[PDB]
DNA sequence: CGTCCGTTCGCCCGTAAATTCAGA
DNA sequence: TCTGAATTTACGGGCGCAACTATGCCGGACG
RNA sequence: GGCAUAGUUG
């Protein structure tokens, strides 16, 4: 199985899972472990951001990888902010405070 | 082509900076405007950047020097081009 | 775009803020049209547009109208993503108790109103009534009633009174509270009281009390009164194959509390009865409940056939949540799965990819080929010139594959070997080729293993995975030094083919001009690959300044060796290759070049050595056959005496003469010698099966068999497999455990009959269940290791400090178990070493002990040496490089930035699965030395030793201490100290069953303070002819004389006692109870001898009792204080015992058991930290006792005994550093000048910076006290509350964060890889530094 | 067919609460 | 007869990773 | 396309 880039989920703008549906490999817990025992922190920010639930950034990845620019926005990924509301529905306030 | 970065690891004895170095020369050389200082093998940008880190002709402090004389570059060119 | 996360509590204002329209209906959708209700759930009047820049009735459907409001439905028109992160609210119609804060363990209400949990249970579900205005009245407030005392308090006191119920009742008590006066009477309460369990409540309440005030928060907010409602987006319903919705779980706890709140509001509305409306508040209180946190009251609701649905708290905690699924590990793009085959040709840098992954893989970067060659203006020629694969897109592929490195990852990642970069080599196939070098760092076999490929994407990640992840980068294994590209098993045993010799072969003695000659003479069939012959060998030896020297010689070698010698580089003796190359030998030898010559001719040597020794192996044709496993001779004749043994010990045994375990014990050893003598002559008949010779006398060699090649060589097998091969294999347990007396005396080249192989299954059935049940185990152990130490990373270069461990080597009691080379290697040295000649420092102070500095320790016979520890680091928040040494994946010193938290937890956590779950013998010539020693010669010159803990060291020649003994307090020593004996026979003998009481002076025995018939008992003996005098204890003497405790005291021939040597107080011996005293009233006695006799773990949950510091159920009490000692009341419940100093604080004393075993008397001058009694020492008293350095002296070697034992090969900087994570908080004693309080627990560093910035001042800092927590402990226990969260209990890390307001900073690497940033360890150090600086 | 509203039974450990000693 | 320590007891936490295939379903009951 | 169940692979 291989995918480039195929559906995404709902509740999370993760790529789906299994290749009957055209899913995506689970860089689980452990790989990002065994990136941070590397040095690269590039690579599992690609990982993470990039290539699984930053919608702008995953747009604006592949425009740069079809204009022949390999760079990346960081943004900041989708399911933080459900597990923010998630947890904001609760009677708990959690927020990013300003810089 | 590369098979291992030991001389540019101990030409930038960091194996971290090193790699940012080399991204900032590869990015230099893939938008790019500018050209490799060294002879291309039909490799990449990432592997000649490699390379030139190599001969000790690219370091983070040539890339700073480079980078600021261009912008006063940059600026001279542009204050006689208005006035 | 932000720098830190705050969470508190969300007051209905708040809640109201976030809000965009409140939700009054429980529908979703129409189910016949599929637009959203009017004011429902899914609603798009409050959340905003279901589809993007269109209005919901169609009025408005274009970007013109973007941010204009409908006027007949009344939608924004704008996004979807709107609809996504738009949230509502409901209106509750009473007020209902957070369940988080009512049921945490501890409860925050509860302990806010130190009211317990069931009284506050009872009136929040309304079942009991509490008095708010108590008033001039007989009721207090927090005094809780029923329906009868309430009724008994309205006829009674119906004047202004107030006694509520329900959470209407909590709230009133919540919003009448005044924190700081409850503050201040807890505080005066604390500071006038004399209980513990009292100042412990009060302290808590005082805790939680000033943390509310601190904060933000207010009380009556932990009730509920506006419910907020997830957007649509995140609780979606789903179309599925019909008509019918799929039911989310969130939909259907909003329903119900929509419901209930309905059903109230219209009950208030019309006055329905006092019970009904009471049943109606409890049901909402029990839904709302049931939302927030579904099952933890109780009753879990279910809705889809008897299964409890996910409500919020199962959604962000678990396994399955979003920390631990969603936000931890991610689904990747750009990534694909594959099996796995071996590809023996490609280099170790490349990895062979099919063509139809890599074209998928890689399809945005052939778009932008295709148009930047001219060959598709618009993407969807592209797009369809791919997918019909044309033949110029190959070429494109091929183009962008060039220098594109892949991460290939095997499932499961034990250590950071696990994903490695490697070049994509293009195959026609759809199974990946894996470089089998690689496949030993992967554990991955080709038995239908598949890995993972992932594609870096930007120039960054390309860099990375060329630069650090490099499968040519990673030849040393990071857990400890030895290489991680070793050959396995078909390289090893052409090698060893090849590098081997025999007796007599074709060619044998002629002389060869060099390799070249050697293989042309081996390739054209003149000469055997191993037959002995003297070939012209030119060495290269760079003992100059770099530079190659030749030398050419005469060896006698082999031809196989020579042609192996044609691919050594030029850097090594050719003694690496004159041996039969084993496995070991083949590491070593890897080892040497890379230490030698460098990386890129190790990298080049290990490909030629895969490359022949597949070559060889093949042409070997080394295959197995039923004859290889030859059967002894004289296997059936010792079978048939072991039969008769057992057969003659059941006849021993049914006469009556033993009993039934000695015949057990005496048939399990006797089984176990037949078996061992079977392995042996096994062993024997395959070691030297050949008998080779036709020009003479017959001579042994080497046997040349398949099978005992293949062991021999370390390729594959070991003894005990190849001793069931061929010989018995030998006795077999039962499930229960106990070994069966008869044992299997089949191997595999006979058969087995039915009942051996049943017993077979036995074992391998418990094997397999417990390979299966340890997995998760060793799993659980190496993540909690991960979120204990994550956020340690290398941050400065030198500390500057001159502490550090004084290593040494490891003895257990005989040989050295690990010498000082490889526990010193690589680690920079904390002072200056001396030579063990005459102080003369012999490296200088900061020196990385390289291999060259280890030798020359080596050669000096230098036994300790004090270095630098992870430990015994003074750098704040990090770790620096000087401390912690040798990278151990490289031979420098480690970087700064390199994450090392994470690296020591896989090394330590990865080799999980691999573990399980009188006389002193002198063997070595050398001096004898006794330290912590204080003895005395006796009467017969037999020395006694009257200290505790004397350790008696058999030193060598040299210096170095060879051997470690412990000697008990009073044994015989035939020798004397510091006097150099023979080793061989016995120095010490005493009889561990009987505790001496040896004296210290002479003459005459006088028992003191005794009466015969109450303070001793009397034994009149039968079988001896001699009396006993026995000193009994408390609880069985009788109730004359237990007030008064008997002493034996020692005079002259004329009475005066004899007085102690060094001191005025007479020698006087306070006898114990339970003493066998043979000696009479009034016997001459002598020094040095005995006055009576005194009568008396696992493998991977070791490690994990020792990294989580479990205090042992038999706890090892020891001593805080110096001084003498003495006993006190007589049991009050147990025996005090009072340590009195010389000159400190007197009245210490402690609580013992009566019943344990004590181990010092009363005329011992003890310092802290001494042995009292006998046992497992816990690992908090090492560390409050005697130090740092001793705790985590302790830890390292207690799980280093687990990991060699199972023969596991890991650094000691791991476990230093993850002791060192262990030890992160301390407690305040003294407050000092600082804004600490009295005794609250705060971190190490933040105590350490305060009190450093106070000593530059003119006052004086705050004394701190270090603690010793859990891995988990200490991971929940952090600053930082994120990483908590998404490690165990999410719930009650959540909500203490919120009750405290904490606030997180997201310094560490969890919380940064949560939030989607650049980790601050690897190359986003630079970036963090980055902003840091420009702050 | 169209609509529409209410199953105990494992192992280990830490921790807070209830209980029982053991006095003065 | 009150009151603090120690013991026992009830209860909530936790219990490996990755991958594939299949069926059942999302609710059983009045107009 | 979500959950559950069952089976399987390393
Ligand atoms: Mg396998
Ligand atoms: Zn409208
Ligand atoms: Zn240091």
């Amino acid at each position: 199985h291989a995918r480039s880039t195929g559906s995404y989920s709902l509740v999370t703008q993760q790529p789906l899972g299994g290749k009957a549906q055209f899913g995506g490999q689970r860089f689980g817990e452990m790989e990002v472990w065994a990136l941070e025992a590397y040095g690269a922190a590039y690579t599992l920010q690609e990982m993470l951001t990039v290539k699984s639930d930053d919608v702008n950034g995953r747009t604006k990845m592949y425009k740069n990888i079809v204009d022949g620019n390999h760079q990346m926005e960081p943004g900041m990924p989708e399911s933080f902010n459900v597990l923010l509301k998630e947890i904001r529905s609760l009677g708990i306030n959690i927020e990013l405070e300003d810089e | 082509a590369r098979v291992t970065v030991q001389d540019a690891v101990e030409k930038i004895g960091n194996r971290f900076d090193l790699v940012l170095v080399a991204a900032r020369r590869a990015r230099q050389m893939q938008v790019g405007g500018k050209d490799p200082l060294v002879p291309e093998e039909n490799d990449k940008t990432t592997v000649i950047a490699l390379r030139e880190i190599e001969e000790g002709l690219i370091n983070n402090q040539i890339l700073d020097v480079r980078e600021r004389q261009e912008q006063q570059e940059q600026e001279a060119a542009e204050l006689q081009a208005v006035t | 775009e932000f720098d830190a996360i705050k969470i508190a509590l969300a007051s209905p204002d708040m809640i109201r803020s976030w809000s965009f329209g409140e939700v009054k209906k429980p529908e979703t959708i129409n189910y016949r049209t599929f637009k959203p209700e009017r004011d429902g759930l899914f609603c798009a009047r409050i959340f905003g547009p279901v589809k993007d820049y269109e209005c919901l009735c169609g009025k408005y459907k274009r970007l013109k109208h973007r941010g204009v409001i409908c006027e007949k439905c009344g939608v924004e028109v704008t996004q979807t993503k709107v609809r996504r992160e738009r949230m509502g609210h409901i209106e509750l119609a009473s007020p209902t108790a957070h369940i988080w804060f009512l049921k945490s363990l501890p409860s925050r209400i509860g302990l806010l109103l130190d009211m317990p949990l069931r009284d506050i249970e009872r009136v929040l579900y309304f079942e009991s009534y509490v008095v708010i205005e108590g008033g001039m009245t007989n009721l207090e407030r927090q005094q809780i009633l029923t329906e009868e005392q309430y009724l008994d308090a309205l006829e009674e006191f119906g004047d202004e009174f107030d006694a509520k119920m329900g959470a209407e009742a909590i709230q009133a008590l919540l919003k009448s509270m005044d924190l700081e006066q409850e503050c201040e009477q807890l505080r005066e309460e604390l500071n006038e009281t004399n209980s513990e369990t009292k100042r412990k409540k009060l302290t808590k309440r005082i805790k939680l009390l000033e943390a509310f005030v601190q904060s933000g928060n207010k009380p009556e907010w932990m009730i509920l009164t506006v419910l907020p409602v997830l957007p649509p987006d995140l609780r979606p319903l789903v179309p599925l194959d019909g008509g019918r919705f799929a039911t989310s779980d969130l939909n259907d706890l909003y329903r119900r509390v929509i419901n209930r709140n309905n059903r109230l509001k219209r009950l208030l509305d019309l006055a329905a009865p006092d019970i009904i409306v009471r049943n109606e508040k409890r049901m909402l209180q029990e839904a709302v409940d049931a939302l927030l946190d579904n099952g933890r009251r109780g009753r879990a609701i279910t809705g889809s056939n008897k299964r409890p649905l996910k409500s919020l708290a199962d959604m962000i905690k678990g396994k399955q949540g979003r920390f631990r699924q969603n936000l931890l590990g991610k689904r990747v793009d750009y990534s694909g799965r594959s099996v796995i085959t071996v590809g023996p040709y490609l280099r170790l840098h490349q990895c062979g990819l099919p063509k139809k992954m890599a074209l998928e893989l890689f399809k945005p970067f052939i778009y932008g080929k295709l148009e930047l060659r001219g060959l598709a203006t618009t993407i969807k020629a592209a797009k369809k010139m791919v997918e019909r694969e044309e033949a110029v897109v190959w070429d494109i592929l091929d183009e962008v594959i060039r220098e594109h490195p892949v991460l290939l990852n095997r499932a499961p990642t034990l250590h950071r070997l696990g994903i490695q970069a490697f070049e994509p080599v293009l195959i026609e196939g759809k199974a990946i080729q894996l470089h089998p070098l690689v496949c030993a760092a992967y554990n991955a076999d080709f038995d239908g293993d598949q890995m993972a490929v992932h594609v870096p994407l930007t120039l960054e990640a390309q860099l990375e995975a060329r630069a650090l992840m490099m499968s040519t980068n990673n030849i040393l294994s990071p857990a400890n030094g030895e290489p991680i590209i070793v050959p396995s098993q078909d390289v090893v045993l052409g090698l060893y083919y090849m590098t081997r010799d025999c007796v007599n072969a074709k060619g044998e003695g002629m002389v060869l001009t060099g390799p070249k000659e050697a293989e042309r003479l081996y390739r054209s069939g003149l000469a055997s690959l191993h037959a002995r012959v003297k070939v012209r060998i030119t060495e290269y030896e760079k003992d100059a300044n770099g530079e190659l020297v030749a030398k050419t010689s005469l060896k006698d070698t082999t031809v196989g060796r020579a042609i192996l010698w044609m691919i050594v580089p030029k850097g090594l003796p050719y003694s690496i290759v004159n041996q039969a190359l084993g496995k070991k030998a083949i590491s070593k030898m890897l080892n040497t070049c890379y230490r030698i010559l460098g990386l890129k001719p190790t990298v080049i040597f290990a490909d030629q050595i895969m490359y022949t020794g597949f070559a060889y192996a093949a042409r070997s044709g080394a295959s197995v056959g039923i004859d290889d496993m030859v059967i002894p001779e004289k296997k059936h004749e010792i079978i048939s005496e072991a039969e008769a043994e057992v057969a003659e010990i059941q006849e021993q045994f049914q006469s009556g003469l033993v009993t039934a375990g000695e015949r057990y014990n005496k048939v399990i050893d006797i089984w176990a010698a037949a078996n061992d003598r079977v392995s042996k002559a096994m062993m024997d008949n395959l070691q030297t099966e050949t008998v080779i010779n036709r020009d003479g006398q017959e001579e042994k060699q080497v046997s040349f068999n398949s099978i005992y090649m293949m062991a021999d060589s370390g390729a594959r097998g070991s003894a005990a497999q190849i001793r069931q091969l061929a010989g018995m294999r030998g006795l077999m347990a039962k499930p229960d455990g106990s070994i069966i007396e008869t044992p299997i005396t089949a191997n595999f080249r006979e058969g087995l009959n039915v009942l051996q192989y049943f017993i077979s299954t036995h074992g391998a059935r418990k094997g397999l269940a417990d390979t299966a049940l340890k997995t998760a185990n060793s799993g659980y152990l190496t993540r909690r290791l991960v979120d204990v130490a994550q956020d340690l990373v290398v941050t400065e270069d030198d500390c500057g400090t001159h502490e550090g461990i004084m290593m040494t080597p490891v003895i257990e009691g005989g040989d050295v178990k690990e010498p000082l080379r490889d526990r010193v290697l690589g680690r920079v040295t904390a002072e200056d070493v001396l030579k063990p000649g005459t102080a003369d420092i012999l490296v200088p102070r900061n020196t990385l002990l390289h291999e060259q500095w280890c030798d020359l320790l080596e050669e000096n016979s230098v036994d300790a040496v004090k270095v630098r520890s992870v430990v015994s680091c003074d750098t704040d928040f990090g770790v620096c490089a000087h401390c912690y040494g040798r990278d151990l994946a490289r031979g420098h010193i480690i970087n700064k930035g390199e994450a090392i938290g994470v690296i020591a937890a896989q090394s330590i956590g990865e080799p999980g699965t691999q573990l399980t779950m009188s006389s002193i013998q002198v063997k070595n010539k050398g001096s004898i030395k006794l330290s912590n020693v204080k003895s005395v010669v006796n009467s017969s010159g037999k020395l006694v030793i009257t200290s505790r803990n004397t350790e008696l060291k058999l030193i060598d020649e040299f210096g170095r201490t060879k051997e470690s003994y412990k000697v008990p307090y009073g044994a015989v020593l035939a020798k004397g100290d510091g006097e150099q004996v023979a080793g061989g026979e016995t120095v010490a003998n005493w009889d561990p069953h009987t505790m001496p009481v040896i004296t210290e002076v002479s003459g005459f025995v006088r028992f003191t303070d005794m009466i015969d018939g109450q303070t001793i008992t009397r034994q009149t003996d039968e079988l001896t002819g001699l009396s006993s005098l026995v000193v009994l204890d408390s609880a069985e003497r009788t109730a004359g004389g237990k007030d008064l405790r008997p002493a034996l005291k020692i005079v002259d021939a004329q009475g005066n006692d004899v007085l102690i040597p060094g001191t005025d107080m007479p020698a006087q011996y306070f006898l114990p109870g339970k003493a066998i005293v043979q000696l009479e009233d009034g016997v001459q006695i002598s020094s040095g001898d005995t006055l009576a006799r005194i009568p008396q773990t696992g493998g991977l949950p070791r490690v994990a009792d020792l990294f989580e510091a479990r205090r042992p159920k038999e706890p090892a009490i020891l001593a805080e204080i110096s001084g003498i000692v003495s006993f006190g009341k007589e049991t009050k419940g147990k025996r005090r015992l009072v340590i009195t100093p010389v000159d400190g604080s007197d009245p210490y004393e402690e609580m013992i058991p009566k019943w344990r075993q004590l181990n010092v008397f009363e005329g011992e001058r003890v310092e802290r930290g001494d042995v009292i009694s006998d046992g497992p020492e816990a690992p908090h008293d090492i560390l409050r006792l005697r130090g740092v350095h001793a705790v985590t002296r302790y830890i390292v070697n207690e799980v280093q005994d687990v990991y060699r034992l199972q023969g596991v090969k890991i650094n000691d900087k791991h476990i230093e550093v993850i002791v060192r994570q262990m030890l992160r908080k301390a407690t305040i004693v003294n407050a000092g000048s600082s804004d600490f309080l009295e005794g609250e627990q705060v971190e190490y560093s933040r105590v350490k910076i305060a009190n450093r910035e106070l000593e530059a001042n003119g006052k004086v800092g705050a004394t701190y006290s270090r603690d010793l927590l859990g891995i988990t402990k200490a991971s929940l226990a952090t600053e930082s509350f994120i990483s908590a969260a998404s490690f165990q209990e999410t719930t009650r890390v959540l909500t203490e964060a919120a009750v405290a307001g904490k606030r997180d900073e997201l310094r560490g690497l969890k919380e940064n890889v949560i939030v989607g940033r650049l980790i601050p360890a690897g190359t986003g150090y630079a970036y963090h530094q980055d902003r840091m600086r420009r702050r």
